[PDB]
């Protein structure tokens, strides 16, 4: 007997108009003597001609698994739009279908805030920068790194954790050599998400961030 | 662009037993259909289509469901759960914000002692020979799995069905959409309280409070959302905003706050 | 026989993935006597029936205004989709078939410098904030303010200009209420271009960004 | 056909005193006609019957699930003894064994660094602190949070996340109101790990944690 | 610069404000250790509005240096 797993498209692809975002559904327990699934693809409902699908792969325990990507532009997901994946499959009883569309629930602005490294990480050599973002609904966030407007790489992300006012928060770091953050170099906290203006937000942090030393010269004569 | 219709169910609960029927109401406010709906009610690899020659479509079949009326695509699905089981879990099939939801759960005609409400699979209540889960102001931080669970006589300690409490907001979220952010001093700018209400509470009444930076402009709240200024000097020119609210003044979003500069 | 024009999508509908770009055909000069126009819309030479048209308008030249409007989803716009706009009209003996893509050319990342305004204009009861967006191209570019994640209303921007280069470059003025500069807020200039890393770039500014927060030295008598 | 699944003690509770270390070996489908499941727990080699197990539990798709709750001390698990479930059921002819133990790996110490609210977050109601911890071995920490002794509650720390190190790291933060934090209390962010010189670090958060210095120097003459 | 004119810059169309004026800029690129070297400029506008229909206005490496030790007096 086959099994579905259908999968949204990652909260990255759905919001950068620079990257096509596509969802998947997969098959799997598919036996050798049934080498051929007829993929008809659903947007509300309505027959779509463009589900590019890959090749059956092997897999270890003697079934296979076939795979069928389908491009969508992001305002129909954004929107809410359902999508449907049918199989037809000799060995299947009947077809089997699985809706998948974007969570409906109350946007929710997540508020960015950058923090500087402690005093403790200068010590070592790779100072590590944080990208707190709280206060989100739903959990269907990016968050990338750049500085002097190129891209960052070296940067992970903590996976969206409920929160007690029940809006997700999540966490970013980046290690980066201690030098250029001894340096001048700015490194901005890249957000996405569906509640933000233009869905996107952008805060800066470097050494001089909130340095509050002022020496206080009070002259009287 | 979604013109779907929607199925409003009663009983409120999405999951009930084997001896009981409930009512699917196939509700297009605009779009009004006094007859011919196509319920496709989907159950096992189905496309069972029962249509009616009025909008109530009472039945006792588990399964999903989905209504069509003319001139409008399908509904948003329902998915329909007759059960026999021990102990069930009744939930509403969709919470809005300051909405007072009940969460039930009752067994199958049997007396179930010390019930317990589980929320992400963790405590959250007691019920002492209580089968009802009281929530005064439905919000955010209502959200996730429930299950109840409670001893039977003897038998077994049985755990319900697990529903989802997905909040949903009555109405997006308001933007003052001003007529001209920058009118010259003595004109008129018309602020707007924009605001798309979600289509379950269509019938609802909003109430648009606009707003000086502090002070309440007009007089309290108002059904019109549109706060029509007459004339606009320097002294009136701070920030603008406007709340939206339902009838009961449960629910209340704050548009964010737009600047609006006099020119001269 | 009518004639056939075409407005391509504007770069704010194209760039942020919250509008939707509609290509626009317009339609002038159609007899009198044979009015009702089909129009046909390519993708790649593929037909799609999702494109409407606006009621046709006579003018005071009596002639029918009508004009064909076809949503494009943003990635196909960005990587270069072919849209033939075809005229069906029985006084044209053929079918005129008239294409649009993306302007080719190569991309120039937009250097973004936003900068205070000066301290002579804080007498002065209305502020002026201004961001330089320099060194990019083509001019496909919009430029919207934000404060706070919202939108500022009073902004203008003044038309791309040719650079010594070959680039363009183009300002943004914002006016504030003095006090609201006071205060100590956050204004950041968000400009979205192709040639950008997300198509998207949000250089901040708050009061006294450029001035080191070390020590100010007061003198009182 | 019944199956069984073993979960390992939270990682709260395996290096806590007063908190107690449980392992559960958890049974699903068990039907009705044959119900009666017994439980053979071995630590090592030996089986023990100080395990205790809760009474049958009836799920809402009409099939059983019984628990069996080993209540184990902290040495055997530290120690990584190869606990394991044998649980007997009908319709497998033999019973079932699951085994598990303490993740095998070479530890390596957490360092634990503290980060205070951003100066964008001081004007906001409730502020919110930070305790990163990078580079621990295994993935099983206890964060908690403590003012003055007493431990605080309104916190919520992200999974570990695994690093490019290959170690770990995980994020929490702990909300606290502005008050409180304004007027200078001290919180320190405790962190349980097995790497740990006697598994534990506190390391103290207060007001003045990023102020290097504050030289309010006048001249009154 | 220094009293003689130069040409490099390039000077935006004006655009039409919020309250019924105008208004417009100019860029000059600069050489960077030109500039650093604390050379002084003017940008000069000439409109018919103008009293004496001319003014100057003067910015230079020190006039719109940061000055992280402003030297703010009190009455
Ligand atoms: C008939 O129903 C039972 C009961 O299932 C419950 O009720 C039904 C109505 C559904 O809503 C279920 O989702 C719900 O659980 C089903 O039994 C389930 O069977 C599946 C598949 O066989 C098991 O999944 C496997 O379980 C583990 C991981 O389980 C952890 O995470 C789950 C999250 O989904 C939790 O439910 C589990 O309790 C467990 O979590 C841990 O629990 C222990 C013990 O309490 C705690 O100490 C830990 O702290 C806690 N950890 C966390 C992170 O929460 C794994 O092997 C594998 O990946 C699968 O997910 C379900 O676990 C099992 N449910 C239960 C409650 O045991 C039957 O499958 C149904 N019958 C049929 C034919 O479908
Ligand atoms: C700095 O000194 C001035 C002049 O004495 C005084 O008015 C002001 O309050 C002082 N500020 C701080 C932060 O100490
Ligand atoms: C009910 O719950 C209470 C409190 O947890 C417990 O002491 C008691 O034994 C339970 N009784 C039954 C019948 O389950
Ligand atoms: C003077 O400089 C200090 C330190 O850079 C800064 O905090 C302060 O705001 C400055 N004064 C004014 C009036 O901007
Ligand atoms: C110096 O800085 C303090 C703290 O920001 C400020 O309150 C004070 O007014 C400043 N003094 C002068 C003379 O600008
Ligand atoms: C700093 O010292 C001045 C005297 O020059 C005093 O007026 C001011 O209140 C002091 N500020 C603080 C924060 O102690």
């Amino acid at each position: 007997g086959p099994s579905v797993f259908l999968f949204p498209p990652k909260p990255k692809d759905t919001l950068m108009i620079s990257r096509t975002p596509e969802v998947t559904c997969v098959v799997v327990d598919v036996s050798h003597e049934d080498p051929e699934v007829k993929f008809n693809w659903y947007v509300d409902g309505v027959e779509v001609h463009n589900a590019k699908t890959k090749p059956r792969e092997e897999q270890y325990n003697s079934t296979y698994r076939v795979v069928s990507v389908l491009t969508v532009c992001h305002q129909d997901w954004l929107n809410g739009k359902e999508y449907k994946c049918k199989v037809s499959n000799k060995a299947l009883p009947a077809p089997i279908e699985k809706t998948i569309s974007k969570a409906k629930g109350q946007p929710r602005e997540p508020q960015v805030y950058t923090l500087p490294p402690s005093r403790d990480e200068l010590t070592k050599n790779q100072v590590s920068l944080t990208c707190l973002v709280k206060g989100f609904y739903p959990s269907d966030i990016a968050v990338e790194w750049e500085s002097n407007g190129q891209p960052e790489n070296n940067y992970k992300t903590t996976p969206p954790v409920l929160d007690s006012d029940g809006s997700f928060f999540l966490y970013s770091k980046l290690t980066v050599d201690k030098s250029r953050w001894q340096q001048g170099n700015v490194f901005s906290c890249s957000v996405m998400h569906e509640a933000l203006h233009n869905h996107y937000t952008q805060k800066s942090l470097d050494k001089s961030t909130g340095k509050p030393t002022l020496y206080n010269v009070s002259l009287i004569m | 662009r979604t013109p779907r219709p929607i199925i409003f169910l009663q009983p409120p609960w999405t999951t009930v037993f084997q001896g009981e029927r409930v009512t699917l109401t196939c509700k297009g406010f605009r779009f009004y259909s006094p007859q011919k709906t196509k319920w496709y009610h989907r159950y096992l690899g189905k496309e069972i289509l029962r249509e009616t020659p009025d909008n109530i479509l009472e039945v006792q079949e588990s399964g999903e469901y989905r209504c069509q009326a003319q001139g409008s695509p399908l509904s948003s699905p329902v998915h329909l759960d007759f059960s026999s089981a021990s102990l069930i879990l009744q939930a509403p099939l969709s919470v809005f914000e300051g909405d007072s939801v009940v969460l039930r759960c009752r067994a199958k005609a049997e007396v179930t002692l010390n019930n317990t409400i589980y929320k992400n699979d963790n405590v959250l209540a007691f019920l002492n020979k209580r089968t009802d889960f009281h929530i005064p102001h439905a919000c955010l931080k209502d959200n996730g799995a429930y299950r109840c669970t409670g001893y039977k006589e003897s038998c077994c300690p049985v755990s319900s069905n697990t529903v989802k409490i997905q909040v949903q907001e009555p109405f997006t979220r308001p933007v003052l959409r001003a007529s001209s952010f920058q009118p010259i001093s003595g004109n008129p700018v018309t602020l707007t309280c924009e605001t798309q209400l979600s289509l379950e509470r269509s019938d609802v009444p909003l109430r648009f409070r606009f707003f000086r930076d502090d002070q309440t402009l007009g007089l309290g709240w108002s059904l019109s959302p549109n706060f029509q200024i007459t004339a606009m000097w320097s002294k009136d020119s701070g920030f603008y905003w406007c709340k939206a609210a339902t009838m009961p003044y449960s629910v209340i979003s704050d548009s964010p706050r737009s600047w609006i500069q006099v020119q001269i």
